[PDB]
DNA sequence: GTCAAGTACTTACGCCTGGTCATTACTAGTACTGCC
DNA sequence: GGCAGTACTAGTAAAGAAAGTACTTGAC
RNA sequence: AGACCAGGC
């Protein structure tokens, strides 16, 4: 997760000659969607990309406690100016390559240095397997419980969607 | 916790810069932006790592049940 | 279950009978005695609770079969009761015949011709004649002998009516139980219970019975006698009673009534001939469960016995005291009293023990759960261990999205491909690879962890080296050396293959597009579900750690279902609206508008490097074995080619060959003002194939109706939609990895023009604030914000609940027209970067995720930010916030927020959005769980409803709701494009070859359905111009006649009358008969097909549909409609048809005409006088100007009077009266006119305590009257009396109904809306309204005055109206059903257990709610059922009678 | 006032009470207002915005509002609300350093992560509760880019040889 | 209950408040309400209350 | 026979993973010890 | 040396802020 | 197998 609600599992870890790789050297080592962005209105997180990134060339921190800026002094412009006093531009994106073709990719990706946490709901204290197993005593049907090698239920309201679609030997 | 070996973006060695920053913070009275560019850590990848280390280890190694106290 | 070990045997039916005491002494295997249940040293003592003869226990054998624990079934015991107590299940029914019956001659208190009416009408309702029982009732202080000939001609009516129906093929001699004879027995039952609880005197002895009384459970009390009435019993010539006694009452009571209560007690004729008895209602034994099912719980030493153990010790504890009680007895007046008064203790404490095992809400002395509490609710065992199970060969973990998986695949992990096996069983076609498949063990894929031998033995595989497992591997295909075991052969159970089936599964399951069967693929690294991006707005699943169920099927006819039938690419149309579920999301959308654009152009290394990342002809997406391609697009200098040209090669590849290309006109979502002048890119166009204009979005491919993948899957088949939707995934991945896609910080800014058109727009907001308010407090305009006449009414407003709703809807309503004049503006005219470059703009406008609404507030400003209707909440000092003064007149002050997202929210915007954003939080929480309970009571009356054979739904049990699923049984997902026939004549030899019509003759009649849908056509244009009441019709439309899925041409009269219409005007080598034909043939194909389970379908597409969700709305209506059924609806209205020749002028004159008038909207103030020492009142009751309230209620000075005279002062003597009850524990003269004086002499004449009464005749503004009471009354308010005396007065009423609104008209026709149903009253105003067009909305009201199929027309369109006020279209099929299921009796019947106790699935009934209720009934019923329901096949394991299992299958066997 | 509280002036000086501190315009220093006090004054967000006559106070300043955890997700008044809202949930439910004691705690679960850092971009509050001794993630070059395909609906990916070298790492 | 009052403006945090069942019910305080826990000095204020214009109960 | 408020028994999304603490008084008895 | 007082012991007994129908007792 | 508490979607 980063510091603004934009959760997510991890779906592969993609390999350094796979990823891009911008023209000052580096390759993030975090890929998230553009497409987490507009439904969201997360623009906390685009402003702590040129927050980050600025200050990781000059070496200082930069506070963000809210109502510093103004609607008049905008952060995007100060922080671009920043970014422009190192060589990089205004808006925070960098010409970037691609790792597969190696071709030069349209438009400059925006990239930056923003803080992740990483939350303890990890695959391991999830994900359950039943072949066969103990059973309860009076029912005979297998046992609640994950760490007693126990079943999934199919409740009445997952019941019905097997009727619904009419397979009567998936239901038996 | 201790200082990373081999920054995380790149793969620059990083873990033999720690104890050259905090000489040349605390010695030779420099801020945290020439200190990264006079130890050769360029891009800012590889400045992150420097800049933002907290040296937690120097917390843990307080709590040695091996020595009296 | 195994395949290999077959059963012969099936269970039939079951019915509930009660359970006498001779059978289970015979049942029995040992009394148990004594109240200890383990002696020391871990023993089960002989005689007690655990016990050898009652299973094995403990590693101990049993003591009756001689079994150990694993092979034991346990057995059933008794105890010995020493006294019959009352069953508690019967007891409420016991207490009725306990009453109700004589204690002389033993009869009921009835007369005996009446009881003997009862037992043959209920004779009548046991067989299936239903109607002869009503011809019973009509034949007809009284002498003996008429009596026996009336009793004669009844009991010969009876023994002719079974005899002429029974052989006139209607009832078999085992009767007829059908759901309408259950309404017509329980209500006559009903009835009888309710007649003999009535009666005085014993109707065949004149002489009273003492009543009983029941204060609570455990014990009946009999009354003494009374002291007027003991003569009666001296002219023939309290007290707690003993159970014993009760049933020698009731041991007589039964004999002497045999001959009718045969018939109270069995819903079916008694082939038995088994007598009733008092017996049934008494236990006299109880018996002991086995001990398996009361072992107990154990965590190390923390070992408890089990709660039955607990409360059958207090039965065996009290069962020794009793007996010990009558050691005395058995000796033998203070030597009997205090063993006699210890003795009759004893009696309630056993019946207390014995309600409290089996009921713990009827103990007393947090209590011990009894035996009907394990039954009832959610953790019960209907719900928690029947309806609902734990399985095995499951798996359930976290899910990560995955492209280059084909779209009905889904990717497990490889430790599940360990886990879970499938039983193969060895062939000839299998050791090959199942020989393979041994050798490699239980953990390399693929491997078999187990081999099952043909005795049933079962060989593991884990502990075993590969040596030892080569050797098994030789062992499989053996002929058995067994005679007994020759025809089976070993099961291996090999892994999970790439070829298997998987039934995924996300909760909720609100659809069943929720529950899918997915095909595997095995993946090699790591512990996740791999799910593909179509799939993911089907389950609702998104990747956040959503994680979801994977059932693995274990049998062919599983695995021929989950890939066939339950197949994820067969629901890629939900059956909702016909609408598309599948479809590409967020990258893929965004991805083709850069890629179908017209600046995309690739060179041969390039066009040819997208083709084989998507296609790739090995693993078989091409339909040609050599990729072939087009020329390019431009031929010099070099040759280029399109993204257009892309997809048209792509879709080339993947179509069938000999079938022409794809030929489609739609639009998208992207304006053509977003590409420039003269740009044609909105409108897409395929022409035989080819995308030769138009950009690809979300309305093309993605779940939106009537794309390019929505066409594809109609001409082509589901096969290539859902081979089109993994070939353009990874199209569009492909393109993304070489060309990518980025939202960033330059995307959000405006110009430094569209900042200063932002910022001089909300510069006119500062005076907003204070138009808004200064309109609602009717100042004019132009007042100061500090006027202390504008502060003192804000406050007035601020009080009042609704006054500041009209305020909050005032300013609201003029500040979202300054937010629409920025967004207008400033976006996409006033922003920086444009589209197609400005990302945030080209994924809002394309539908890949966002909205114009979300970049408004990102780029614009924020808004309003509404609370639940309102704005932001004030205080009680009239400070909305501790930041602004009180009542100041802002638009900020009040929720208006102008700050964007871009460059942030000041502190007070910053915590009036808060306010905005825990309300959808709450919603989010509090508005999911009632949509959840909504389903439930509609899928149980819904499961089993079905389409039969007859193409005529029908339930479970036999009975009949609709004769054709919604009128033209058609399917919702084949119907879409059958209207579309300008799709379906541009495709036209494509989809010929898909509907094959030369080789479909053979088996149809073409010849016959035609001419009846001709004689039916031009009878209709002939006819047909008169009305509905009018029309004798001769001729039923081709369906009612022909059976539509045989006879081509019987089709619906819409499809039939837009067919003629759509051909008659357009005339376009496809002549018009031919075209016809295939339309036909299209809808004869697209006929839904019998065991359809319509009305799971149809009440998932209510309450899945529910959860995006000055009258009623929403989940409140669908609860008073569906859920409760409700007669007392919270706000009914009725809407009126003026007519055209009244005005308007006419008409909201005549609106005040019908809405009331109280007497306390006439009265400006009532100023009492009170002067005692006679208490004197002299209350003078001042109203409006007669100018004033003429005007504005239209009543008349003198109507005024008569509501005071009649009507004010007969509510206001009442409420004296009834005060003095319940405290005992200027103007003119007196000599104005003879009239007056005689007109207050009638109101002192007529009324109890008036001296005087005098009322305002030359002008109507008062009207005071003196009030005299007595000297001896205390004080009385006489305020509050008359302020709610000025309420309850009406003026003028028409009754139940209390508004008339003239809204503005609606959709053309002018509306009349009022606020209460009177039918019968508006009946009356012809000359304003027409009656024969007034509609309504209590759905129970117009079931009472214009019937049954008008108030099934009546609710069709509320629950239509309660999802089109969300714009969600679901179908007319499924409120079709919903309707004609509640008004399957004639009634208005809710989906609850009040409306469906009229059913025959007594398991229905109690896996429902309320177990132990339908449990009780239908045992005393005797009721037998046919195991029909879904609900009632599950509890005893039957396949279903729906779909799959709705049919039979034999098998041609060529030797005699 | 017409109809509104019962009016009256009421002090309290007990136990248990709810306090903020406040700036007080003349004579500018510290005052400590309650609830029931608060709702009657005119407090301002900012010296910019005092209007004359009307307001007794202002605050401090305007983040004196928000909780702990409220103050540190970073530039929080341009995100929307849920998503701050999210954060503070998602903000105390990390693998972050529970404490440096852990060889003298015995506690039955704990999730300690290796190499936390120090942010760029951090609140002021944040190295004033001491926040430092607590490092609860790690910079990350985000690159908000759809490249992969992988990462469409909510999920993300991290690269391979980020976490060969100890990215995210814990125990 | 679970609404988010005007009147907790610098005494209950707005926003740092839980989803789904504990919604709007468990709150926190912001960081710089302190809550009194001790009885103050009173007992000299009606002597100086009396002063100022207040006629004795 | 009957209206009539009053009293009573019913439901109140899905399933998923963790952790905790879950009989107490007393009463009679056998044994320990201080004592003469 | 053996008697009786306590202190224990293991032993077996008691543990207040929601919706609807349906039955029914109240007076008359 | 319950109670209460903390979460997940
Ligand atoms: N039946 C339930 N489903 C839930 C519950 N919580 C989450 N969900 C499911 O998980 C999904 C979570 O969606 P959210 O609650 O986060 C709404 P949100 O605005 O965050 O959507 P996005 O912004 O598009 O992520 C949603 O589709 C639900 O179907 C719950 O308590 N009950
Ligand atoms: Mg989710
Ligand atoms: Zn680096
Ligand atoms: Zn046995
Ligand atoms: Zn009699």
């Amino acid at each position: 997760s980063s510091r603004h609600g934009q959760k997510g599992v991890c779906s592969r870890k993609w390999p350094t000659i796979d990823m891009p790789f911008s023209e000052t050297g580096i390759q993030p080592d975090i890929i998230i969607n553009p497409h987490a962005f507009p439904s969201r209105m997360t623009i906390g997180m685009f402003v702590e990309s040129l927050a980050g990134k600025a200050g990781a060339l000059h070496g200082i921190a930069q506070d963000s406690t809210p109502w510093i800026f103004n609607e008049d002094d905008t952060p995007a412009d100060y922080f671009g100016e920043q970014l422009a006093k190192a060589g990089y531009n205004y808006h925070g994106n960098e010409p970037m390559y691609s790792g597969a073709t190696g071709e030069e990719l349209r438009a400059d990706i925006y990239v930056g240095v923003v803080y992740y946490q990483r939350l303890r709901h990890m695959v391991n204290d999830k994900f359950q397997v039943r072949s066969t197993g103990p059973v309860n005593s009076l029912t005979m049907q297998p046992v609640k419980g994950r760490k007693r090698h126990g079943g999934i239920r199919v409740g009445e309201m997952e019941r019905d969607a097997l009727i619904g679609h009419g397979t009567s030997f998936l239901l038996q | 916790m201790i200082v990373p070996v081999r920054c995380f973006s790149c793969g620059k060695v990083v873990g033999d810069k720690w104890e050259s920053y905090l000489n040349l913070l605390q010695e030779d009275e420099l801020d945290e932006g020439t200190a990264l560019s006079r130890l050769g850590l360029k891009r800012y990848c590889c400045r992150r790592m420097i800049l933002t280390h907290v040296d937690l280890i120097e917390k843990f190694l307080r709590y040695n049940p091996l020595e009296k106290r | 279950m195994d395949i290999s070990k077959p059963v012969g045997s099936e269970i039939t039916s079951v019915d509930f009978g009660i359970l006498t005491a001779k059978e289970i002494r015979n049942l029995s295997a040992k009394q148990i005695t004594n109240p200890t249940v383990l002696d020391n040293l871990g023993h089960p003592v002989s005689g007690g609770l655990y016990d050898l003869a009652l299973g094995a226990f403990l590693r101990n054998l049993c003591s009756t079969c001689g079994l150990d624990e694993k092979f034991c079934p346990g057995h059933q015991g008794h105890i010995e009761l020493p006294v019959p107590c009352y069953n508690p299940l019967f007891f409420n029914q016991l207490y009725i015949y306990l009453r109700a019956s004589c204690l002389f001659c033993h009869h009921f208190r009835l007369k005996s011709v009446e009881v003997h009416r009862y037992a043959c009408k209920l004779r009548l309702l046991q067989y299936g004649l239903i109607d002869e029982s009503y011809k019973l009732d009509e034949i007809t202080d009284i002498s003996s002998t008429l009596l026996n000939e009336l009793k004669s001609k009844r009991s010969e009516y009876v023994d002719m009516a079974i005899a002429k129906a029974l052989s006139d093929g209607r009832t078999t001699e085992r009767g007829s139980f059908t759901a309408t004879v259950n309404d017509e027995r329980k209500k006559l039952v009903h009835e009888f219970h309710k007649k003999l609880l009535s009666r005085g005197k014993c109707d065949n002895c004149g002489m009273f019975s003492p009543k009983f009384r029941k204060d609570g459970f455990t014990k009946i009390f009999e009354t003494a006698l009374n002291e007027k009435q003991i003569t009666n019993n001296r002219v023939k010539g309290s007290t707690y009673i003993l159970s014993t006694e009760v049933k020698n009452i009731l041991d007589t009571v039964f004999r002497k009534e045999q001959c009718v209560l045969q018939y109270v007690f069995h819903s079916r004729p008694n082939l038995s001939r088994k007598l009733v008895k008092a017996d049934s209602f008494f236990m006299d034994v109880l018996v002991v469960p086995p001990t398996r099912f009361r072992l107990p719980s154990k965590l190390g030493e923390e070992v408890h016995e089990n709660s039955q153990n607990q409360l059958l010790s207090k039965v065996l504890t009290t069962s020794l005291l009793i007996r010990d009680l009558n050691d005395d007895l058995s000796k033998l007046l203070e030597d009997r009293r205090v063993i006699f008064s210890r003795l009759m203790n004893a009696f309630v404490t056993i019946q207390n023990d014995v309600n409290a095992f089996i009921d713990s809400t009827k103990a007393q002395g947090v209590p011990i759960p009894g035996v009907k509490q394990a039954l009832e609710k959610k953790e019960g065992l209907f719900r928690k261990h029947m309806m609902g199970k734990r399985v095995n060969y499951a798996a359930r973990s976290v899910i990560s999205p995955d492209p280059n998986i084909e779209t009905n695949e889904i990717g497990v992990p490889p430790v599940f491909a360990v886990k879970l096996t499938y039983p193969e069983p060895v062939t000839a076609y299998n050791i090959a690879e199942l020989r393979q498949a041994v050798i490699n063990g239980p953990d390399k894929w693929p491997g078999a962890t187990q081999i099952q031998n043909e005795d049933g033995s079962l060989v593991s595989l884990i502990g075993m080296s590969v040596e030892q497992r080569k050797a098994l591997a030789n062992q499989l295909l053996t002929p058995s050396s067994n005679v007994s075991t020759h025809t089976l052969n070993k099961k291996v159970y090999r892994h999970i293959k790439n070829r298997d089936v998987v039934l995924m599964n996300r909760q909720p399951t609100l659809h069943k597009a929720s529950m899918m069967g997915h095909k595997v693929r095995v993946l090699p690294n790591e512990k996740t579900l791999r799910l593909h991006y179509a799939n993911t707005g089907a389950y609702n699943a998104d990747f956040d750690g959503d994680e979801m169920n994977m059932h693995f099927p274990q049998n062919e006819n599983a695995r021929a279902e989950a890939l066939n039938l339950a197949n994820t690419d067969s629901q890629y149309l939900t059956p909702t609206s016909g609408s598309p579920v599948r479809g590409l999301i967020q990258d893929h959308i965004s991805a083709g508008v850069w890629l179908t654009s017209k600046d995309s152009f690739f060179t041969r290394e390039q066009y040819q490097q997208y083709i084989y990342g998507c296609i790739r002809p090995e693993d078989g997406h091409t339909t040609r074995s050599k990729i072939v391609t087009l020329p390019p697009t431009i031929f010099k200098p070099y040759p280029l080619w399109t993204g257009k040209q892309i997809i048209t090669t792509v879709l080339l590849n993947v179509t069938p060959p000999d079938m022409p290309g794809i030929n489609l006109i739609s639009k998208n979502k992207i304006k053509n003002e977003y590409w420039g002048k003269g740009s044609l890119e909105n409108e897409v166009l395929f022409k035989d194939g080819a995308l030769l204009c138009g950009i690809l979005d979300k309305s093309q491919y993605g779940a939106s109706k009537y794309g390019i993948v929505h066409s594809l899957h109609e001409v082509y088949g589901p096969e290539v939609a859902a081979k089109v939707l993994s070939v353009l995934g990874r199209l569009f991945t492909n393109y993304i990895t070489a060309t990518a896609f980025t939202c960033g910080m330059d995307d959000l800014r405006l110009t430094a023009e569209g900042n200063k058109w932002r910022t001089d727009i909300l510069k006119t907001s500062v005076d907003t604030g204070r138009e808004a308010a200064a309109e609602v407090t009717n100042l004019d305009k132009d007042t100061p914000a500090d006027d202390p006449e504008l502060l003192k009414r804000l406050q007035e407003i601020l009080r009042d609940n609704n006054k500041s709703g009209i305020l909050d809807a005032v300013t609201s309503s003029k500040v979202n027209a300054i937010t629409s004049q920025v967004v207008s503006k400033c976006v996409p005219d006033g922003t920086m970067k444009k589209f197609p470059c400005n990302s945030m703009q080209a994924m809002a406008l394309s539908g890949a995720k966002g909205s114009n609404v979300n970049v408004s507030q990102i780029m614009c400003l924020l808004g309003q930010q509404a609370l639940e209707g309102r704005r932001v909440p004030v205080m009680v000092s009239g400070k909305t916030l501790p930041s602004f003064k009180p009542y100041e007149t802002d638009a900020m002050a009040g929720g208006y927020v102008k700050g964007r997202f871009y460059s942030g929210i000041k502190p007070q915007e910053y915590y009036f959005h808060c306010m905005a954003g825990r309300e959808g939080l709450i919603d989010t929480a509090v508005k999911t769980s009632r949509s959840g309970y909504l389903q439930r009571c509609l899928t149980k009356q819904l499961e089993g409803v079905h389409v039969s054979y007859d193409n005529s739904i029908r339930d479970a049990d036999g009975t009949l709701v609709q004769f054709m699923y919604g009128g033209d049984a058609i399917d919702i997902t084949k119907e879409s494009h059958m209207t579309q026939f300008e799709f379906c004549l541009d495709n036209y030899y494509a989809l010929l070859k898909k509907y094959n019509p030369s080789a479909l003759i053979e088996h149809l009649d073409v010849e016959s359905a035609l001419k009846y849908s001709k004689k039916t056509l031009k009878y209709r244009k002939k006819h047909s111009k008169e009305p509905h009441y009018k029309q004798s019709v001769k001729y039923d439309p081709v369906l009612a006649k022909y059976n539509p899925a045989k006879y081509l041409g019987s089709v619906s009269e819409n499809f039939q009358d837009k067919l003629e219409s759509f051909l008659d005007k357009n005339s376009k080598g496809v002549n018009e008969k031919k075209f016809r034909a295939l339309m036909q043939l299209k809808y004869m194909r697209s006929l839904i097909n019998p065991g359809e389970a319509v009305g799971i379908i149809a009440s998932q597409s209510v309450g899945e549909p529910s959860t995006q969700m000055n009258v009623t709305l929403g989940i409140p209506r669908l609860r008073e409609i569906v859920m409760t059924a409700s007669a007392a609806i919270k706000t009914p209205q009725m809407t009126l048809p003026i007519w055209n020749d009244v005005s308007d002028e006419q008409a909201d004159t005549f609106c005040k005409s019908i809405s009331k008038v109280l007497l306390s909207e006439v009265i400006d103030k009532v100023i009492v006088t009170e002067t005692t020492g006679a208490r004197s009142y002299v209350i003078h009751m001042r109203f409006f100007d007669n100018n004033e309230y003429s005007e504005e209620y239209d009543v008349s000075k003198e109507e005024l009077q008569n509501v005071i005279s009649n009507q004010f002062i007969h509510l206001l003597e009442a409420a004296i009266v009834k005060e003095i009850k319940k405290q005992k524990r200027v103007e003119a003269n007196n000599n104005m006119n003879k009239v007056q004086r005689d007109r207050q002499s009638a109101i002192i004449s007529h009324h109890r305590f008036i001296t005087k009464y005098n009322f305002d005749d030359e002008s109507g503004k008062w009207c005071e009257f003196k009030l005299e009471l007595a000297a001896d009354t205390e004080k009385l308010l006489m305020v509050n009396i008359v302020e709610e005396i000025c309420r309850k007065s009406i003026i003028r009423q028409i009754p139940h109904i209390d508004r008339c609104v003239h809204p503005e008209p609606e959709n053309g026709k002018r509306v009349l809306v009022t606020e209460g149903v009177n039918f019968q009253a508006m009946w009356d105003q012809e000359a304003f309204i027409d009656v024969d067009g007034i509609t309504s909305n209590d759905v129970a009201a117009v079931l009472k005055t214009y019937g049954v199929e008008a108030a099934r027309n009546t609710i069709v369109n509320e629950i239509n109206n309660v999802f089109s006020r969300y714009a969600i279209s679901v179908s007319f099929r499924h409120l079709d059903l919903i309707a004609d299921m509640m008004t399957r009796q004639g009634t208005y019947l809710a989906f609850n257990r009040q409306g469906m106790e009229t059913s025959t699935s007594s398991f229905m009934k109690m896996s429902y709610e309320t177990t132990c209720q339908f449990l009780t009934k239908a045992v005393l019923d005797n009721e037998r059922e046919q195991l029909d329901s879904p609900s009632a096949r599950i509890v005893v394991g039957k396949l279903n009678n729906v779909g799959t299992g709705s049919f039979d299958v034999l098998a041609k066997v060529p030797n005699a | 006032s017409t109809r509104g509280q019962y009016p009256g002036l009421y002090l309290f000086g007990g136990h248990s009470r709810m306090l903020r501190p406040v700036r007080y315009l003349p004579l500018d220093k510290e005052d400590i207002v309650g609830p029931f006090e608060q709702v009657y004054m005119n407090i301002a967000v900012t010296p910019q915005e005092i209007q004359n006559n009307v307001h007794t106070h202002v605050e401090f300043t305007p983040t004196n509002i928000l909780s702990i955890l409220a103050n540190l997700t970073p530039f929080s008044d341009f995100n929307q609300s849920p998503r701050n809202m999210y954060q503070c949930q998602m903000g105390k439910q990390t693998m972050g350093t529970p404490g440096v004691a852990l060889c003298h705690r015995s506690d039955n679960k704990l999730y300690r992560l290796q190499t936390g850092q120090t942010p760029i971009v951090k609140a002021n509050l944040y190295d004033d509760y001491g926040m430092d001794n607590f490092p609860n993630g790690f910079n990350a070059v985000v690159a908000v880019i759809s490249y992969t395909g992988y990462d469409m609906d909510d999920a993300m990916i991290i690269n391979k040889s980020a976490d060969e070298r100890g990215f995210g790492y814990g125990t | 209950v679970r609404k988010l009052l005007p009147e907790s403006w610098g005494f209950l945090c707005p926003v740092h408040t839980p989803d789904g069942s504990p919604c709007g019910l468990l709150n926190h305080f912001a960081h710089k309400c302190r809550i009194s826990t001790q009885q103050s000095d009173v007992s000299r204020i009606p002597s100086i209350l009396y002063s100022l214009g207040v006629a004795p109960a």
